[PDB]
C-alpha cells in the first residue's frame, strides 16, 4: 500500500518561490522515479519534470520557469521548488510514481491548487 | 516533440452501447515488442486513474469493460457496456521519449 | 540399489544431467532476452548464431589439442569451472538488463545497448566454447574408457545420453518458463544463477568421484602449426567419408528453428500445437534411440547407417512433396520433419559410435574438435543462407535445399561403406 500526500502554500506573489513539499508514505523515494505533473485551469495537463531514485533530475524545457527539483532522504520528502513565479502560474500540482516494473503513473496524489494574484 | 492527437473531443453515448475513443500520435511510439501509449480516468475533483498500461493491459481492481488495442501510431480504447458513472474524462499519455506529453482529452457523457 | 548408486556410470549420468538441465535454461533466458529487448529480430538471432558458428570454426582444433595433451581430471574440472562462472556472471547482466529494461529501451542513447548486446554476445560465445571443450573430453574420451572391450555397454550409454538430452530439451524450457510466467525474469535469471552455482560445485565432487573411481582413467597413454597438423591429420582418417556426411546434416531448416517456427507461425498454429508438436518430435527421437541400439544389435554398426539414411530420406520424401501440394501441406510438412527425426537421431549415433571406436587413442579431443569445426562451418553456412532469404517462398527453397543436402550427405556415407565393406 503506497500512499503520496503533497503541501505547501496557498497563493503567492509575482516574483517569490513556492516549495510543494511530497511526502510518500509506504515505499522509499530511493526506488522509482518520481514525477511533478501540473493540470492547468481547463484540462490540458503538462509534465514539469522529476527526481529519480539515484540523485538524478530532470526539468521539461518547454517550461517558461525555473523549476528545481530537490529530494531530502530523511523524512522521505522530495520538493519541488518554483523560483520566479508568474501569472501563467497558477495551476494544480500532482505527484506521481513513475516505476520501474510497468513503466507509468501508477500512483498519484490528492494533488493542491496554487493560484498568484496581488 | 511527439504530439498527441486525441479525437473526438467529446463522445456521447447510451448505456449498453459500446463506445471507442482513439488518439494518434505523430511518431512511433512502440519499441521493441511494448508500445507506450496508456490511459487515464480523471472524475471531477479527483486525480487521475490508471485504467491501461503499455496499451493492451489491466490494471488491478478495474472493471473488464475496458479494453485495449493499437500499435504503432494509432491507439484505441473501447468501454463495452457503459454505465451512468463513466461520465468522466479520458486521456491518452505516452512514454517513448522525453518531456512525455498527455492528449486532449475526451469528454465522455451519457445521454 | 548401493551397487546402482555408487557404480560410476549412474554418476556420469546424473552429472550430464545436472549440466544439460543448466545449459537448456541459460538458452532459454537468452532467447528470451533477445525477444523481449530486440522483438527477436531474425538479423541479429542469426548474427548471433554466425558469431558463435564462427568462434568454434577457428578454435575447435586448437581446443581440441589443448585436451589432448594435459590430464584428464584438470581439463575436465577446468572447463566445468569455466562454463559456469561464464553462465553465472552473464545471468547476473541479464537480471540487471531485464530490470533496468523499459530505461533502456526509451530513455538512453542507443549506444549502451548496442554494447549490452555484444557483451551478452561475447560472454555466450566463451560458454559456448567451454560447453564443447566438456563435451569432447567427457562423451569422445571419458565415455569410452568408464566402459571397456564391450561395445554394447558403449551403445547403451550412448543411447541413454541422447535420451537424457531429448527429456531435458523439452522439460526445462517449461520449467523456466513457468517460473518466469509466475515470477519475472529478473527472478528466474537469479534461479538460473543459483541453479548453475549449485550444480558447478555437486558436478566438481561427481568428476572427482568418478576419477577415484576408475584407475583406469588416470593412465594417459598419450600458433598454426597444429591447427593444420590436425586438419591434414583428419583429411585422411579411414571414417573421414562417415564424419564429413554427418557434418552434412547441420545444414538444414528442416527441424524447430529461429525460421521454422516463424513459419509454422505464419501458417496460423496455436501454441498449444507447437508445444504437442514439439513433443512427438521427442517422442520420435527415443523411438530413433532404441531402433538404434536394437539394429545395431541385429544387423552391424555400418549398415544401420545406411538404413537410417534410407528412413530420413523416405520421410523427406514427404517433406518435399510438401511444397507442391490451407492445411495438407503444413500437416505434411510437420509430418514429414517428425518423421525424418528417428532417421536422424538414429544415424548420427552411429556415426558418433563410428568416430569414437576407430580413431587412435591419442588423437580424440584434436580430430573431434576438427568434427565440431566442420559441423559448425557448416551450420554458418546455413545462418547465411537464412539471412539472404526471409521471405516466405524463400522458405518454399529451403526445404528443397536442405534435402538436396541431406542427399549429398547420405551419397558421402554410401560411399564409404563401399569403401569398408
Amino acid at each position: 500500500e503506497v500512499q503520496l500526500q503533497e503541501s505547501g502554500p496557498g497563493l503567492a506573489k509575482p516574483s517569490q518561490t513556492l516549495s510543494l513539499t511530497c511526502s510518500v508514505t509506504g515505499s522509499s523515494i530511493t526506488s522509482d522515479y518520481w514525477n511533478w505533473i501540473r493540470k492547468f485551469p481547463g484540462n490540458k495537463l503538462e509534465y514539469m519534470g522529476y527526481i529519480s531514485y539515484s540523485g538524478s533530475t530532470y526539468y521539461n524545457p518547454s517550461l517558461k520557469s525555473q523549476i528545481s527539483i530537490t529530494r531530502d532522504t530523511s523524512k522521505n520528502h522530495y520538493y519541488l521548488q518554483l523560483n520566479s513565479v508568474t501569472t501563467e502560474d497558477t495551476a494544480t500540482y500532482y505527484c506521481a510514481r513513475q516505476g520501474l516494473r510497468n513503466w507509468y503513473f501508477d500512483v498519484w496524489g490528492t494533488g493542491t491548487t496554487v493560484t498568484v494574484s496581488s | 516533440d511527439i504530439v498527441l492527437t486525441q479525437s473526438p473531443a467529446s463522445l456521447p453515448v447510451s448505456l449498453g452501447q459500446r463506445a471507442t475513443i482513439s488518439c494518434r500520435a505523430s511518431k512511433s511510439v512502440s519499441a521493441s515488442a511494448y508500445s507506450y501509449m496508456h490511459w487515464y480516468q480523471q472524475k471531477p475533483g479527483q486525480p487521475p486513474k490508471p485504467l491501461i498500461y503499455l496499451a493492451s493491459n489491466l490494471e488491478s481492481g478495474v472493471p473488464a469493460r475496458f479494453s485495449g488495442s493499437g500499435s504503432g501510431t494509432d491507439f484505441t480504447l473501447n468501454i463495452h457496456p457503459v454505465e451512468e458513472e463513466d461520465a468522466a474524462t479520458y486521456y491518452c499519455q505516452h512514454n517513448r521519449e522525453l518531456p512525455y506529453t498527455f492528449g486532449g482529452g475526451t469528454k465522455l457523457e451519457i445521454k | 540399489l548401493a551397487d546402482y548408486l555408487t557404480s560410476a556410470k549412474f554418476l556420469l549420468y546424473l552429472g550430464h544431467s545436472l549440466s544439460t538441465w543448466g545449459d537448456r535454461m541459460w538458452h532459454f533466458a537468452v532467447s528470451v532476452f533477445l525477444v523481449e529487448l530486440y522483438g527477436n529480430s531474425l538479423l541479429l538471432t542469426a548474427v548471433y548464431g554466425l558469431v558463435v558458428a564462427g568462434s568454434v570454426l577457428v578454435l575447435g582444433a586448437i581446443i581440441g589439442d589443448w585436451v589432448d595433451k594435459n590430464a584428464r581430471l584438470k581439463v575436465a574440472q577446468t572447463s566445468l569451472v569455466v562454463q559456469n562462472v561464464s553462465v553465472i556472471l552473464c545471468g547476473i547482466i541479464l537480471m540487471m538488463v531485464f530490470l533496468h529494461k523499459h530505461e533502456l529501451l526509451t530513455m538512453y542513447h542507443g549506444w549502451v545497448l548496442t554494447s549490452c548486446y555484444i557483451l551478452i554476445i561475447t560472454i555466450a560465445n566463451i560458454a559456448n566454447l567451454a560447453s564443447t571443450a566438456t563435451a569432447i573430453t567427457i562423451q569422445r574420451d571419458w565415455i569410452v574408457v568408464v566402459a571397456g572391450e564391450d561395445r554394447s555397454k558403449l551403445a547403451n550409454m550412448n543411447a541413454t545420453i541422447r535420451r537424457i538430452d531429448q527429456l531435458t530439451n523439452i522439460l526445462a524450457p517449461m520449467a523456466v518458463g513457468q517460473i518466469m510466467t509466475f515470477g519475472s525474469p529478473v527472478i528466474g535469471c537469479g534461479f538460473i544463477s543459483g541453479w548453475n552455482l549449485v550444480s558447478m560445485c555437486v558436478e566438481y565432487v561427481l568428476l572427482w568421484k568418478v576419477y577415484q573411481k576408475t584407475p583406469a582413467l588416470a593412465v594417459k597413454a598419450g600458433p598454426f602449426r597444429t591447427f593444420r597438423d590436425g586438419w591434414v591429420s583428419y583429411y585422411n582418417q579411414p571414417v573421414f567419408l562417415a564424419g564429413m556426411g554427418l557434418a552434412f546434416l547441420y545444414m538444414t531448416v528442416l527441424g524447430f528453428d529461429c525460421i521454422t517456427t516463424g513459419y509454422a507461425y505464419t501458417q496460423g498454429l496455436s501454441g498449444s500445437i507447437l508445444s504437442i508438436l514439439m513433443g512427438a518430435s521427442a517422442i520420435t527421437g527415443i523411438m530413433g534411440t532404441v531402433a538404434f541400439t536394437w539394429l545395431r544389435r541385429k544387423c552391424g554398426l555400418v549398415r544401420t547407417g545406411l538404413i537410417s539414411g534410407l528412413a530420413q530420406l523416405s520421410c523427406l520424401i514427404l517433406c518435399v512433396i510438401s511444397v507442391f501440394m490451407p492445411i495438407i501441406s503444413v500437416s505434411l510438412l510437420f509430418a514429414g520433419v517428425i518423421a525424418a527425426r528417428i532417421g536422424l537421431w538414429s544415424f548420427d549415433l552411429t556415426v558418433t559410435q563410428l568416430l569414437q571406436e576407430n580413431v587412435i587413442e591419442s588423437e580424440r579431443g584434436i580430430i573431434n574438435g576438427v568434427q565440431n569445426s566442420m559441423n559448425y562451418l557448416l551450420d554458418l553456412l546455413h545462418f547465411i543462407m537464412v539471412i539472404l532469404a526471409p521471405n516466405p517462398e524463400a522458405f518454399g527453397l529451403l526445404v528443397l535445399i536442405s534435402v538436396s543436402f541431406v542427399a549429398m550427405g547420405h551419397i558421402m556415407y554410401f560411399r564409404f561403406a563401399q569403401n569398408t565393406l
